[PDB]
């Protein structure tokens, strides 16, 4: 149905903000290191 | 006009606020430039995605919007809350 | 395969070690790195074995290493 499109949309949307807050973390992480 | 609050979440919220929390400006969301995204405004049509106004198509926290920032997906807008 | 066609966003190779030659970490531990890439967080991207892998639009793929005072490296996958 169109409301569990939106919702799987939602569920994906929040797995990539999660992967982009990681990755920004490592760089963070590399640049407090070095 | 529409107003520009929320009495929940922003289910209903039609206004025309275009910037998320951070300032981005809000890609359209009959673009798939610079985010590829499903949102199509016409495969959705009570949801109201228009122009790039932020909206919350999908029991969100608050509206949002896809950003024109390329390594910036997505984000919430500020939309206040009605009093 | 063992190549990409583009920066490994499709990599599911066994690859697993970073491009200065250091064995990768398994993604399901947290030892020596604490990390939240956790496989069962992310069951879609493949996090399997040691294998280096590029979940998160990174450069190119990379892991977490097994030297404490490094916490994570790209890895040099071949190009297709």
């Amino acid at each position: 149905t169109a409301d569990a499109e939106l919702q799987r949309l939602k569920n994906e949307r929040h797995e990539e903000a999660e992967l982009e807050r990681l990755k920004s973390e490592r760089h963070d992480h590399d640049k407090k290191e070095a | 006009p529409a107003e520009e609050c929320m009495h929940a979440s922003g289910e209903n919220y039609d206004g025309k606020i275009s910037k998320t929390m951070s300032g981005l400006e809000c890609q359209a969301w009959d673009s798939q430039s610079p985010h590829a995204h499903g949102y199509i405004p016409s495969k959705f049509p009570n949801k109201n995605l228009k122009k790039n106004y932020c909206r919350n198509p999908d029991r969100e926290l608050r509206p949002w919007c896809f950003t024109t920032d390329p390594n910036k997906r997505w984000e919430l807008c500020d939309i206040p809350r009605c009093t």
